[PDB]
């Protein structure tokens, strides 16, 4: 089978730094008709995506000059010259020098900048929602940096586990920022059974884990 | 234009049958091979073959021989992809992708038709307000959300205010549950002083089940 193997799966790089994607083949990509097809897309958010250099180095109508590709046989490079905002999304090289083209697993580029608390805020079930027999408390986590935070329930003082799940929004393409959001789920009847509900959030963006709980329950 | 116009979402049980097609611009169409590319959920791109739009001469990817058949609509300068005898490894978004020969380049890549293969049927989701701190009605900018679940399938759309609505507003990546039923929220930042003055109404569309609510928060 024709692997394709891209370094670096996620490339975190700053504003207006370069950066570089390496993709290497099991097999020379070198075409006995002297040609090498080798090829880069890009993949933004919520896109399809968008072919930038062909055949190793050439790029494609309406590429930026900044992309830039090079390699020769199993070994390939693709480059970022200055980074912006607008290159955010999944680089993957394509092969279709053989049998059936085949593409390389990804490399998702990440904007580096600086650290950014989030602010936290908690929202209890709703009266509609509790009147149907289930709870939801959200914990909002905006616009923070890096991504890494942690996120922990404690109702009537406990840490719960187990009853959560939280989902995290793509790097913003203005602040370069995640916004994440943690929802706790219980059964009015187990909602009932208890008072303080708290989200303790930590990030890299504050000093000690900060809190945020409503009253009721 | 390169233009390509891709058929809606399917939902459909194991062993049924699904046909996807792809219109091609007038001008395009015989311009391109008309290749097909599977991406399923959290999976690599794997191309499945092409469509002569010329000769009509479909070629097939071996991991793709039986139940895949490539068709074209010359008139209508449209191609089908048809899986028949459906199953859950189907579960996947299928791209229409326009390739130049010489190249070998895949030029135009289409929006892509998502096919879940599931034997569960479609719900409606319930949306339940994210209420803008319950006591705090003051203070810079306030919480403020929609928090829209048990769905199925994906997706769901969510605008604020008819789309007046586009600043600070942040939908989060839907989430399973363990009932196997999707959950999704979305918040907005907006200002402790719009609270009152300013109406906020969160609309909501589930599309499988012609579902189409709006809540006020
Ligand atoms: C006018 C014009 O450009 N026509 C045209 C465009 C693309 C293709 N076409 C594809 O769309 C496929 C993809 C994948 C593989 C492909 N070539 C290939 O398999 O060549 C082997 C062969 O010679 O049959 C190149 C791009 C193959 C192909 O020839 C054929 C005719």
């Amino acid at each position: 089978e024709l692997v394709m193997t891209q370094t670096p799966l996620s490339l975190p790089v700053s504003l207006g730094d370069q950066a570089s994607i390496s993709c290497r083949s099991s097999q020379s990509l070198l075409h006995s008709n002297g040609n090498t097809y080798l090829h880069w897309y890009l993949q933004k958010p919520g896109q399809s995506p968008k072919l930038l250099i062909y055949k190793v180095s050439n790029r494609f109508s309406g590429v930026p000059d900044r992309f830039s590709g090079s390699g020769s046989g199993t070994d390939f490079t693709l480059k970022i010259s200055r980074v912006e905002a607008e290159d955010l999304g999944v680089y993957f090289c394509s092969q279709v020098t053989h049998v059936p083209p085949t593409f390389g697993g990804g490399t998702k580029l990440e904007i580096k900048r600086t650290v950014a608390a989030p602010s936290v805020f908690i929202f209890p079930p709703s009266d509609e929602q509790l009147k149907s027999g289930t709870a939801s408390v959200v914990c909002l986590l905006n616009n923070f940096y890096p991504r890494e935070a942690k996120v922990q329930w404690k109702v009537d003082n406990a840490l719960q586990s187990g009853n959560s799940q939280e989902s995290v929004t793509e790097q913003d393409s203005k602040d370069s920022t995640y916004s994440l959001s943690s929802t706790l789920t219980l059964s009015k009847a187990d909602y009932e059974k208890h008072k303080v509900y708290a989200c303790e959030v930590t990030h890299q963006g504050l000093s000690s884990p900060v809190t945020k709980s409503f009253n009721r329950g | 234009q390169v233009q390509l116009l891709e058929s809606g979402p399917e939902l459909k049980k194991p062993g049924e049958t699904v046909k996807i097609s792809c219109k091609a611009s007038g001008y395009t169409f015989t311009n391109y091979g008309m290749n097909w590319v599977k991406q399923a959920p959290g999976k690599g791109l794997k191309w499945m073959g092409w469509i002569n739009t010329y000769t009509g001469e479909p070629t097939y990817a071996d991991d793709f021989k039986g139940r895949f058949a490539f068709s074209l609509e010359t008139s209508a300068s449209t191609a089908y992809l048809q899986i028949n005898n459906l199953k859950n490894e189907d579960t996947a978004t299928y791209f229409c992708v326009q390739a130049e020969r010489l190249r070998r380049t895949f030029d135009y890549w289409g929006a892509g038709t998502t096919v879940t293969v599931s034997s569960a049927s479609t719900k409606g989701p319930s949306v339940f307000p994210l209420a803008p701190s319950s006591k705090s009605t003051s203070g810079g900018t306030a919480a403020l959300g929609c928090l829209v679940k048990d769905y199925f399938p994906e997706p769901v759309t969510v605008s604020w205010n008819s789309g007046a609505l586009t600043s600070g507003v942040h939908t989060f990546p839907a989430v399973l549950q363990s009932s196997g039923l999707y959950s999704l929220s979305s918040v907005v930042t907006v200002p402790s002083s719009s609270l009152g003055t300013q109406t906020y109404i969160c609309n909501v569309n589930h599309k499988p089940s012609n579902t189409k609510v709006d809540k006020k928060v």
